[PDB]
């Protein structure tokens, strides 16, 4: 129902958007719950200290779980937009949901008159035994506008003060005028907002700040507003107002089970995956995770160099935008005439603006020499981790119109470039893991008029089985017909990118890829 | 990245008079008209057309998947 | 400086404030415009923005206002100064002090004025409903 993309920051990660907070460990074993823009649900994290609180004594790693995003988001909703301030009556919607159990906790503590709204008896029943504070006349129906009502009738007409709504269409309106004079209505909801459905401006005559709160933002910039909130939270907790909220643990073994169980709608608190179970220590000061079986997927380091023959080809490029998108941070794209088209020079600009440490290159790999001073520039780029071959020349025709300088000119880029790459690479890169190089359908199945490129093609299948015979990384991958970039229909570049991360986990040598017709 | 559609357009002006003024044909026979994009104003002109506070949304792909 | 300076009768200060910006916007504004006026000061504000609204046409006629705007952080006020005469004397006095403080500390400057006597109050009255003065 909500494109990744909607998420602010350009993540571009394609996965791992779907978790929020966490409860865990720190490096040094101290028991730490954060906040965490995206990539939640993990093993691990990635957080800068600025979004991370110490968990108490009396609290297990089990309830931390719940408290940073609700109470956080209530604190920044009402203490720092809203400006509470005690003796207030303020509606709170949604009063079994973590941010409004949040807000109800953080309200009572100052003394505010709270109105809420429930969608059936048993979370009322719930919230009454939570807080005793709240009267009978302190609920309302949250699945009708019946709520207006209700508080204008034991408000007196006047309305409330604050309005931490969070419901959409017809009932938002409702809202709207429950608000008295000098009220804050609070926005924390994003479908009416995106979807910019009007909003009577009458409603300002009288003295109301209309505000629209996403605390979203603060995770990727506004870094000096941040430490309001975090100061705030960190107040609550030691002074007893932030208390954690009601979970219902799943295993990481049945995280779908998980998502299930929030999607029916039933639950009344927060929902928590237990990722692994907590220790009796206090600080356990431990070295590593218990390892688990996933799903294997090709990531880079950033001190490794890769290097891609003919890169500012078609196909070159998409690989090196594959690459980038999986952490390479210094790239060598070899070209026999450099950038001469539009589309290379907005590809290459682009990346170096992203800060990848782009550098083409002349060094022909068809000549030994070349390819000695190919690796070299890549190692002064740091450590050569990958090679790439996707270099290719064309004389195409019937073995009549065939001479042996067309076999030569066919072969040079790819047989020969790929003996020379796997000499100097076993001579100077002993921190290589990849050693790719692209064939195609025509050198197993053999398609008319292509001899030369099938003997090109099928030398450098026979190098790549060598090399893996050695202990050495190696792949010969026959590719199809590439289609954006027989009797094989082409082949999306997405789909192509995808056959290549699932190949190069293989444990074996050559594998192809093509699409039927019809 | 990936596929994004207009969802909503804040105004659009057109002029046929100015628009027949402002094209200028081509060394080839065709006729061109000349556009530019000011991403800060969030304004795009060519020829007669003037479009202001253009809104794009992304869309969920169809996923018909048909290559396997 | 002369950078400063834009047209109050067209809807042209949208793009010279959003250009002279560079393309973030304004984080306060403060309005007393018409509609497509007010709708132009709106495209202004910038993430994490504030809109002071001192008009009433608007207001009153209770005009549709897109509530898109408020995907960013924008904090839309509606400013009226005649609730502190019927009440909150209390938060009164914190602009009485506002003031006090800005007069003894110079922030303060008298407005360029022009009398008329009480015998005139006519042509006072006409005077401002020309509407060239200034002060
Ligand atoms: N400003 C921001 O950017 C932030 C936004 N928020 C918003 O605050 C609200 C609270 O979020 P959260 O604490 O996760 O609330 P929950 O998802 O835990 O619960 C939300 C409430 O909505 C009602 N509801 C009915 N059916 C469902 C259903 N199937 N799934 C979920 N809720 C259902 C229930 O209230 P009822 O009993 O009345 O039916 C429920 O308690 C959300 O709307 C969220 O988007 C939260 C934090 C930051
Ligand atoms: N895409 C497809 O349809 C399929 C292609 N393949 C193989 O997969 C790869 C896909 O790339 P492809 O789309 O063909 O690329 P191109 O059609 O753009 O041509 C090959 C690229 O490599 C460069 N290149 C060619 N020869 C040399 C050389 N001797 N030294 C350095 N650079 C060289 C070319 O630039 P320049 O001319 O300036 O040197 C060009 O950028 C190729 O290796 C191809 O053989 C096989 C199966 C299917």
């Amino acid at each position: 129902k909500l494109s990744p993309d909607a998420i602010p920051g350009k993540w571009t990660s394609q996965d791992s958007l779907l978790g929020m907070e966490f409860s865990g460990r720190d490096a040094s074993g101290k028991r730490v719950m954060g906040l965490v823009p995206a990539k939640g649900l993990a093993t691990s994290v990635l957080l800068s200290p600025d979004f991370l609180w110490d968990v108490p004594s009396n609290w297990t790693l089990e309830e931390a779980a719940s408290v940073p995003v609700v109470y956080s988001t209530a604190y920044y909703a009402l203490v720092v937009r809203g400006r509470v301030r005690p003796g207030e009556t303020l509606l709170i919607h949604s009063g079994s949901g973590g941010v409004g159990q949040a807000a109800i906790a953080i309200a009572l503590s100052l003394g505010c008159r709270v109105f809420t709204t429930v969608g059936s008896a048993e979370k009322r029943a719930y919230l009454q035994a939570r807080f005793p504070q709240l009267d009978s006349t302190s609920f309302a129906n949250s699945r009708d506008t019946s709520f207006e009502q209700h508080v204008l009738w034991h408000t007196g007409g006047k309305g409330v003060d604050l309005v931490l709504n969070s419901l959409a269409e017809e009932k938002l309106q409702a809202s709207v005028r429950c608000l008295a004079t000098h009220g804050r209505f609070l926005e924390i909801g994003k479908f009416d907002l995106s979807q910019n459905h009007p909003l009577g401006m009458a409603i300002f005559l009288k003295n109301v700040t209309f505000h629209g709160v996403l605390l979203d933002a603060f995770f990727n910039e506004s870094s000096a507003d941040w430490r309001e909130v975090w100061a705030l939270v960190q107040a609550g907790i030691r002074d007893g107002v932030v208390r954690p909220l009601k979970c219902t643990v799943f295993h990481g073994a049945q995280v779908e089970d998980a998502f299930r169980y929030m999607a029916q709608g039933k639950h009344i608190g927060k929902v928590v995956v237990q990722v692994l179970a907590e220790e009796p220590e206090a600080v356990l000061k431990g070295a590593k995770p218990k390892l688990m079986s996933a799903i294997s997927k090709t990531f880079c380091p950033a001190h490794k160099s890769y290097i891609i023959a003919g890169g500012l080809g078609g196909f070159g490029l998409e690989l090196a935008q594959w690459l980038i998108q999986r952490g390479v941070q210094k790239l060598v794209l070899t070209s026999r005439s450099g950038i001469r088209t539009g589309y290379q020079a907005k590809q290459v600009r682009r990346w170096r603006r992203q800060g990848v440490q782009v550098q083409v290159s002349t060094s022909n790999i068809s000549s030994l020499e070349g390819a000695r001073g190919l690796i070299a520039e890549a190692a002064q780029l740091g450590p050569v981790g990958g090679v790439f071959n996707l270099a290719v020349v064309l004389r195409d025709g019937l073995l009549e119109n065939q001479t042996p300088e067309f076999f030569q000119d066919v072969c040079k880029p790819k047989y020969s470039g790929t003996l020379n790459l796997d000499r100097v690479t076993r001579e100077a890169c002993p921190e290589l893991d990849y050693f790719v190089v692209f064939s195609s359908v025509s050198c197993g199945r053999g398609n008319a008029g292509q001899s030369n490129y099938g003997f090109a093609n099928s030398a450098m299948e026979r190098i790549c089985e060598k090399r893996r015979h050695e202990g050495l990384p190696g792949l010969a991958v026959q590719w199809g017909a590439i289609g954006d970039v027989s009797g094989t229909l082409p082949q999306r570049m997405a789909s192509c990118l995808e056959v290549l991360d699932l190949f190069l986990n293989q444990p074996h040598m050559v594998l192809s890829s093509f699409v039927l017709a019809e | 990245h990936g596929l994004y559609l207009p969802t909503r357009v804040t105004a659009i002006h057109i002029d046929p008079a100015t628009h027949r003024q402002k094209l200028y044909t081509l060394q080839d026979k065709a006729q061109v008209a000349d556009v530019v994009v000011s991403r800060w104003l969030r304004v795009t002109v060519a020829g007669g057309v003037h479009i202001s506070g253009l809104h794009t949304e992304s869309a969920p792909r169809r996923q018909q998947e048909q290559q396997v």
